[PDB]
RNA sequence: AAAUUU
RNA sequence: GGCUAAUCCCCCAUGUGGACCCGCCCCUUGGGGUGUGUCCAAAGGGCUUUGCCCGCUUCCGGAUGGGCCCGCGUCCCAUCAGCUAGUUGGUGGGGUAAUGGCCCACCAAGGCGACGACGGGUAGCCGGUCUGAGAGGAUGGCCGGCCACAGGGGCACUGAGACACGGGCCCCACUCCUACGGGAGGCAGCAGUUAGGAAUCUUCCGCAAUGGGCGCAAGCCUGACGGAGCGACGCCGCUUGGAGGAAGAAGCCCUUCGGGGUGUAAACUCCUGAACCCGGGACGAAACCCCCGACGAGGGGACUGACGGUACCGGGGUAAUAGCGCCGGCCAACUCCGUGCCAGCAGCCGCGGUAAUACGGAGGGCGCGAGCGUUACCCGGAUUCACUGGGCGUAAAGGGCGUGUAGGCGGCCUGGGGCGUCCCAUGUGAAAGACCACGGCUCAACCGUGGGGGAGCGUGGGAUACGCUCAGGCUAGACG
């Protein structure tokens, strides 16, 4: 006895599963990278931070991880990685971090 | 323009924070008498530069914390503990009227 | 978007419109940004339509969108005339 | 008082206590009678006044006066009361509105009819 | 309502000869010529010294019943005059004299103000060409009050404008008798009106 | 001490004129003297002058009265019929130029203290400045 | 004892 | 479980540019620029079809709308005097578009309060409105602005934007379906029902006008809205006739029995023609669209009326609703009879117990009049909470007295500052309302246009008499 705008509801559900997915990846990868920065493995840490930044920006392409919240995540990630590598040194792969 | 007040530091007991008491005179809305009201503002001192009794200027700032919305612009004049003593006496008088 | 439209201000059976710039989301008789003219549909007075031309050109330059009726009234007032 | 006292204490606005606690600020209130008695007036006068203790829909149960020459108000009579007091009757602060739900208008009334609920008489 | 009823009883009660019937208030039949005392059973009895409120109320009632205007429009006109700049009394009199029915009466189109009210209400009067049927219409300086061309053949207008030959009109009015029209030249001054009313008493009456 | 020296001077003048004295001594001060200048300029007094009492300087105000009247109470008409202080300590009165009072519809004066000196109501209105409404005299 | 002071 | 399309999702590329770490420069909180490194783009469709239209992507800016923060203002109760544990601050994080103790760890012990915290009560706030000489008091309905809420409570998702009235989830109360396992619903949208109440409407017409959503457009949707209906609820306009008409019909009421009153009032005479009956008959509606031009400017063409055969105009044409309150004083209007402290009246003083201008009726009169009264409530009078504008010997009111804290108040002279105070310029003070002028509905109510305003606050500049502050001096107050 109701109106078909329930369609919207359905769509939202799909989009929900689409967003929750992407974020769930990003966070995970982030943790991984940070771990490799805490343990000193620099090449692997930066090689994974590159993919983390890529996923962040690609999620920013859509409505999942949109405007500068994505830059916030990228900034915090790169800052933490560069700081944890300075406790060990030797930024091997020379990826996202500038010289 | 960001509001600028002028007051007295009456509490340095906090970390990186001061309590600036600011007075103001104005005619009563109905009785015309020039009455004097006062208000305390929590101002930000990031260097612990200002101490008790210092008369300082205060500038409206981006919020530093709840209840803390002002920074200390400059030092108007050095410590004059007379106003701090007046405030402390006005506070201590509150213990005499309980029951 | 911001639109140029007509607001009803006359009494019952006595319509009087204000040619007005306002956000499309607000009600038609609500707080408008600026009154750029007025329009009397029944032609009661010799001046039943007045429009500020320079202001209309400004609001069109910044990106306002007039209604079909508002565009008709502005065209009758030579807002778009480039002769 | 000095201006300083006026700044400290300030003048005190006076509130008027309502003479008609017919609640909700209503102009009239409906009620059902309980007793229809006869009360004697105070010192300067002497008569037999017609009063009725009305139980109100406002939650109150107050005595109210029955104007007019004659009335027909039994125990279970439902009547509407209005403001206005009877001076020579201590405790009576409300009137009965004659012509409302049980209280017929005063019969053979010809001078002041609208005040006692009597309709205009017939042909001249 | 316009009070409709007996009129010369007001000629009696007000104590001053009023002209509410037009004629017959000039003839020895006004009942004010032969019965100057107020009406009622207690009209011939010795009057008591009236109060100040009595004097002011009777004066205002005289001024109002002269024009036959209801208390509503009367109070509205008084407040309107008091809002304006200038002497309240003279402006009030100029407003009352500006009423279309009173202008019709002053121009001699009707013998009485109530006959003028009936003439206006029935569309027999035009203003600047357009027919107007409102006694409360306000005439402005420069307006031409004319008789309807379709009504100029009626008997009453023939009689009234046949008696207006040779008669004079107010200083603030002009009259063309052949064309059956006239002009409202200006607002009348207090000196122009011969009303037996003290306007300051009415101002004080509404000052209460 | 005196809580309001200006009101004290005005009250001295009032009480002195009410008994038809010749002159009255008020403790000297530049403010009181600048007020007495306006008083003498407007004609409410015959004038003032600095004098010396036993050790301290004072101001002798020479009062002014009207002609002796007939009938009962031949005491002359007072030149200063009324003199009242307005901006008192504890409730000070400040007025803008458009808020200056017209005393007795022009027949009186209102002494103002403005940034351009001590003036009268018409003087301050002509200068176009307001200030502290010291007193009114008429 | 009440009302009315005429 | 299986098949499939895309402006659905994804990968790689192109890097105008942008995002991030780090360094440098300008700027000064996270603003702008630059270098290296890294990372990030896209979607097609329609034709009048190889040329345009609707789009798409990245970036800068505009405009609009909003989030957050701060100064000042915003009711009563002190028979509420102490309040506070995320409480106050810090560091580091999480979180958001963004600051923040918003949230979380660790550390410091703080934060607020008689200048009224905390607590209780009441209440959306304002533009305004009512009243008032003004100051002020009261109020926040219609319309306009902001807020909050959508049976009660809590929560997230989607999205530029929601913690989403006619979206979702859970708990609670209620109603309905039920195969008893489980489900459905949420008028404070329009109208309407019922309950409560002294009391508040039609289960109406329409997409024509204005506005809104989608669409290239045609067009679709719109209980927004435009109208009609009901209710003297208010405001305004209008009618129930106009003129002649007796020293004065009758009836009715008084009466000194002579007469007086109702009263030109009526009947009547003449005249106009509310109602109604016909005929014509709207403005509100010219754009979107099509054609020419160039899908531009410009020109031209066509369609479209709910109200409604309503308004309005012309002709014809009938004398054709008046009621309500009051008549002792305040307060304008007096007699008769009945009644006999009875029956009753009354806003206050008061009236009635035998001859009542006060009760009841009559005659007459006064006041308003399609209204008149009553009740309730607000302001007024009320200078009766007194800022303007009051008082305290005996009328209500000086504390039983002192010492003294905070606070309030501060002798004379000079100088600096310019916080109070004052002045000039400027910004703000939306519209409507209010005021003035003109104009549109035959007037008015109503409405349009134009004008004028205005306290307060921000900014720049100036003045320094007084109040303030700082520095110095004096001795008349004070103390010794
Ligand atoms: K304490
Ligand atoms: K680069
Ligand atoms: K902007
Ligand atoms: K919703
Ligand atoms: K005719
Ligand atoms: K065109
Ligand atoms: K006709
Ligand atoms: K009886
Ligand atoms: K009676
Ligand atoms: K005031
Ligand atoms: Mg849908
Ligand atoms: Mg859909
Ligand atoms: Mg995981
Ligand atoms: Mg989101
Ligand atoms: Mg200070
Ligand atoms: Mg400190
Ligand atoms: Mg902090
Ligand atoms: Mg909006
Ligand atoms: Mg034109
Ligand atoms: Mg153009
Ligand atoms: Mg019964
Ligand atoms: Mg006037
Ligand atoms: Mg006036
Ligand atoms: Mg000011
Ligand atoms: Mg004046
Ligand atoms: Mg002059
Ligand atoms: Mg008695
Ligand atoms: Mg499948
Ligand atoms: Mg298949
Ligand atoms: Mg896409
Ligand atoms: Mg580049
Ligand atoms: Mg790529
Ligand atoms: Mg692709
Ligand atoms: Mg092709
Ligand atoms: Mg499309
Ligand atoms: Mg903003
Ligand atoms: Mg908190
Ligand atoms: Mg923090
Ligand atoms: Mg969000
Ligand atoms: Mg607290
Ligand atoms: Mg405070
Ligand atoms: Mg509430
Ligand atoms: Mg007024
Ligand atoms: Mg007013
Ligand atoms: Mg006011
Ligand atoms: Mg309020
Ligand atoms: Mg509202
Ligand atoms: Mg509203
Ligand atoms: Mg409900
Ligand atoms: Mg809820
Ligand atoms: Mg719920
Ligand atoms: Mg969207
Ligand atoms: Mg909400
Ligand atoms: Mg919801
Ligand atoms: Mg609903
Ligand atoms: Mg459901
Ligand atoms: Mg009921
Ligand atoms: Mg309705
Ligand atoms: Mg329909
Ligand atoms: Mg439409
Ligand atoms: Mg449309
Ligand atoms: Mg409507
Ligand atoms: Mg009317
Ligand atoms: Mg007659
Ligand atoms: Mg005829
Ligand atoms: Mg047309
Ligand atoms: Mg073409
Ligand atoms: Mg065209
Ligand atoms: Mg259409
Ligand atoms: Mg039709
Ligand atoms: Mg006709
Ligand atoms: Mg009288
Ligand atoms: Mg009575
Ligand atoms: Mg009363
Ligand atoms: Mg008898
Ligand atoms: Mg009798
Ligand atoms: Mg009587
Ligand atoms: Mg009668
Ligand atoms: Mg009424
Ligand atoms: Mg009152
Ligand atoms: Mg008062
Ligand atoms: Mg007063
Ligand atoms: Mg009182
Ligand atoms: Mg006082
Ligand atoms: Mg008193
Ligand atoms: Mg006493
Ligand atoms: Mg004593
Ligand atoms: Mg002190
Ligand atoms: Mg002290
Ligand atoms: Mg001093
Ligand atoms: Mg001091
Ligand atoms: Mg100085
Ligand atoms: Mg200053
Ligand atoms: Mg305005
Ligand atoms: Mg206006
Ligand atoms: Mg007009
Ligand atoms: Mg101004
Ligand atoms: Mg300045
Ligand atoms: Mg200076
Ligand atoms: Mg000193
Ligand atoms: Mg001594
Ligand atoms: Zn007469």
């Amino acid at each position: 006895r109701n109106l078909s705008a329930l369609k919207r509801h359905r769509q939202s559900l799909k989009r929900r599963l689409r967003n929750k997915a992407k974020k769930s990846a990003i966070k995970t990868l982030s943790k991984k990278a940070i771990q490799l920065a805490q343990e000193g493995k620099a090449e692997e840490a930066l090689k994974i931070m590159r993919k983390a930044e890529s996923l962040i920006d690609k999620a920013a392409k859509g409505s999942t991880l949109h405007k500068n919240a994505a830059a916030r995540r990228k900034s915090r990630l790169m800052r933490k990685v560069r700081q944890l590598l300075e406790a060990a040194g030797a930024p091997l792969i020379g990826g996202g971090l500038s010289a | 323009p960001k509001k600028v007040l002028t007051g007295v530091v009456v509490s340095d007991k906090m970390q990186k924070t001061v309590t600036v008491l600011v007075e103001r005179q104005f005619p009563h809305p109905l009785y015309g008498k020039v009455i004097k009201r006062s208000k305390k503002y929590l101002a930000h001192d990031p260097e612990e530069k200002y101490k008790l009794g210092d008369v300082v200027e205060i500038i409206e700032s981006r919020p530093i914390s709840k209840r803390k919305r002002f920074r200390v612009l400059r030092l108007v004049e050095s410590g004059r503990m007379d106003l701090v003593e007046k405030y402390l006496i006005r506070r201590q008088n509150y213990e005499s009227l309980s029951k | 978007m911001v639109k140029i439209r007509l607001a009803r201000f006359g009494s019952k059976h006595n319509p009087h419109y204000r040619i007005v710039v306002t956000d499309a989301r607000r009600k038609r008789d609500g707080k408008y940004i600026e009154k750029i003219g007025y329009y009397d549909p029944r032609k009661t007075t010799p001046d039943w339509l007045k429009v500020d031309v320079e202001r209309a050109r400004y609001w069109l330059s910044v990106g306002a969108q007039p209604t079909d009726t508002a565009r008709r009234l502005l065209r009758q007032a030579g807002v778009f005339r480039q002769e | 008082p000095t201006i300083n006292q006026l700044v400290r204490k300030g003048r005190e606005k006076v509130r008027k206590k309502s003479k008609v606690p017919a609640l909700k600020g209503a102009p009239f209130r409906r009620g059902v009678c309980t007793v229809v008695r006869t009360v004697t007036p105070k010192k300067p006068n002497s008569a037999l006044r017609k009063v009725a203790k009305v139980r109100l829909t406002s939650g109150y149960e107050v005595t109210a006066y029955i104007p007019g020459e004659g009335h027909n108000l039994q125990e279970h009579s439902v009547v509407l009361i209005r403001g206005g007091r009877v001076k020579d009757l201590p405790g009576v602060r409300y009137h009965i509105v004659r012509g409302v739900y049980d209280a017929a208008g005063v019969k053979d009334r010809k001078k002041s009819r609208s005040k006692y609920g009597t309709k205009k008489p017939k042909e001249a | 309502g316009r009070y409709i009823g007996p009129v010369c009883r007001l000629c009696r009660r007000e104590g001053v000869k009023l002209y509410l019937k037009g004629e017959r208030c000039y003839s020895p039949k006004c009942a004010m010529e032969r019965r100057p005392y107020p009406p009622g059973q207690h009209g011939q009895k010795r009057a008591r010294r009236p109060s100040d409120y009595a004097v002011r109320l009777r004066e205002k009632q005289k001024l109002r019943r002269i024009y036959g205007i209801s208390e509503r429009q009367f109070r509205n006109l008084f407040e309107e005059a008091s809002k304006k700049k200038g002497v309240t009394g003279s402006v009030f009199l100029g407003l009352l004299e500006s009423r279309l029915d009173n202008v019709v009466y002053r121009l001699g189109f009707a013998v009485s103000r109530r006959q003028a009210r009936q003439l206006v209400r029935h569309g027999h009067i035009t203003v600047n060409g357009r027919r107007v049927d409102l006694p409360s219409y306000r005439v402005r300086p420069g307006d031409e009050i004319a008789v309807a061309e379709k009504s100029r053949n009626l008997e009453l207008i023939r009689q009234n404008l046949e008696a207006m030959k040779g008669r004079k009109v107010g200083p603030w009015l002009s009259l063309d008798v052949e064309g059956m029209k006239g002009k409202f030249l200006r607002l009348p001054d207090r000196e122009d009106l011969a009303l037996p009313v003290n306007e300051q008493l009415v101002i004080e009456f509404y000052s209460r | 001490m005196l809580t309001d020296p200006i009101a004290d001077m005005l009250t001295r003048i009032r009480n002195a004129t009410r008994v038809y004295k010749e002159s009255t001594d008020v403790p000297a001060s530049r403010f009181k003297e600048e007020i007495l200048r306006i008083l003498a300029r407007e004609g409410f007094i015959k004038g003032y002058e600095r004098v010396d009492v036993d050790g301290k300087p004072y101001l002798r105000v020479y009062l002014k009265y009207g002609p002796r009247r007939q009938g009962p109470d031949p005491r002359p008409e007072q030149v200063i019929h009324h003199i009242r202080r307005i901006s008192k300590p504890g409730r000070r009165v400040y007025v803008g130029v458009k808020e200056i009072p017209r005393v007795r519809r022009g027949l009186g004066i209102a002494i103002l203290s403005t940034s351009k000196g001590v003036l009268t109501d018409r003087e301050a209105r002509k200068l176009g400045v307001g200030g502290e409404l010291i007193c009114e005299v008429w």
